[PDB]
């Protein structure tokens, strides 16, 4: 099916910016919705962002509205989430999920890139 | 291609040019019809012919995905709610949807 | 949207666990269940309340009755031990549950 | 009766026993295929051939999932990940197969 590999995670000071990249392998990436879901350290899953096929509809959770920008490009088959001005509570592991049409939910998931905002 | 079919037919019979061209054109029309029906069969084989099988019980409705771009989403389930049926939703198969609809239609 | 799960439910191998997911009006909404294992990406276990993706063992099943949902696991194998999150839609934002830790004794 | 007339017409075009039987049989097969094609066209026109049109993106989305079946004609549709509700479009009664193929060719 789809091989999703995230990247772009590392130590950053508070208020910095990161660009997490999910490099989906396969043309079928173009058809599905994608989403970024963060599991905070020692906490449960938390939804971050959702993107449709073309990018007309971009949905964020109330905690990150106005700070994160989800986007995708279909020529390179990649899903980029740009987080700006991170807060100390945004530390998490961000997962790239795909809403496959043969599943009915976030069935295809990526490794999970460990963001770490700290002093 | 039409020449081979014409030769085959005249051989079956016995194993001016305008009407020969007319016979060739009718042969080409038949070949085109066969090609069209074969194309329909192939597209159904590949399962992008969303013929939902009806004519009971419920089923899953999956996520919406767009086929070959176009902002239009390929349907995943077929839903009906009469005024007193409680409504049912049956998924469209990835197998021969048209063929299955024809079969479970011709059964009754 | 307050969506609640027990902190953890544990059983011996063999019995059947009914993980609850209590949320208001949850009967109207459809619920998905994800299985997250420490160090592995989440696995979609149930979608549309009662339906399993291809490859998910038939042990897993889902149920919904009023303002609550349930994930029923039968014949708990030694691998099943994981965290289980129930997810729904408030209006347009997906809310996940707290997540219950199933441990195989 | 029809196959003999058909091969006689073909002969007339040509000329300005087992072979005859085989020719009649292949003509019978061809005319049966054409008859089934016409039957499919008739069924499509009458409306008894549900083929799903591709769901428009501009769909307003329902107030609940498909299983609630909230706004019903035999529509077909899929659950939208945006809000968990599903965007449904009725099957066109008049020419479902034809309209779906026209949409497919338009792209």
């Amino acid at each position: 099916e789809l091989q999703l590999v995230e990247s772009g995670g590392g130590w950053v000071q508070p208020g910095g910016s990161q660009r997490l990249s999910c490099a989906a392998s396969g043309r079928i990436f173009r058809s599905f919705y994608m989403s970024w879901v963060r599991q905070a350290p020692g906490k449960g899953l938390e939804w971050v962002a959702t993107i449709n096929q073309d990018g007309s509809e971009k949905l964020y959770v109330d905690s990150v509205k106005g700070r994160f920008t989800i986007s995708r490009d279909n020529a390179k088959n990649s899903l980029f989430l740009q987080m700006n001005n991170l807060r100390v509570e945004d530390t998490a592991v961000y997962y790239c999920a795909a809403w496959s049409g043969n599943s009915g939910g976030m069935d295809v998931w990526g490794q999970g890139t460990t963001v770490s905002v700290s002093s | 291609i039409p020449q081979s079919l014409d030769s085959w037919w005249t051989s079956l019979n016995f194993l001016g040019y305008r009407w020969m061209a007319l016979r060739r054109f009718i042969i080409f029309l038949f070949i085109l019809l066969l090609a069209l029906i074969f194309l329909l069969v192939l597209l159904d084989y590949q399962g992008m012919l969303p013929v939902c099988p009806l004519i009971t019980s419920t089923g899953p409705c999956r996520t919406c995905m767009t086929t070959a771009q176009g902002t239009s989403m390929y349907p995943s389930c077929c839903c009906t709610k009469p005024s007193d049926g409680n409504c049912t939703c049956i998924p469209i198969p990835s197998s021969w949807a048209f063929g299955k609809f024809l079969w479970e239609w011709a059964s009754a | 949207y307050e969506l609640t799960q027990p902190p953890s439910v544990s059983v011996s191998p063999g019995q059947t666990v009914s993980i609850p997911c209590s949320g208001d009006k949850l009967g109207n909404k459809n619920v998905c269940w994800f299985q997250h294992k420490p160090g592995q990406s989440p696995v979609l276990v149930i979608y549309e309340v009662k339906y399993r993706p291809s490859g998910i063992p038939e042990r897993f099943s889902g149920s919904n009755s009023g303002n609550t949902a349930t994930l029923t696991i039968s014949g708990t194998q030694a691998m099943d031990e994981a965290a289980y999150f129930c997810q729904t839609w408030d209006s347009t934002t997906v809310v996940f549950g707290g997540g219950t830790r199933l441990t195989v004794l």
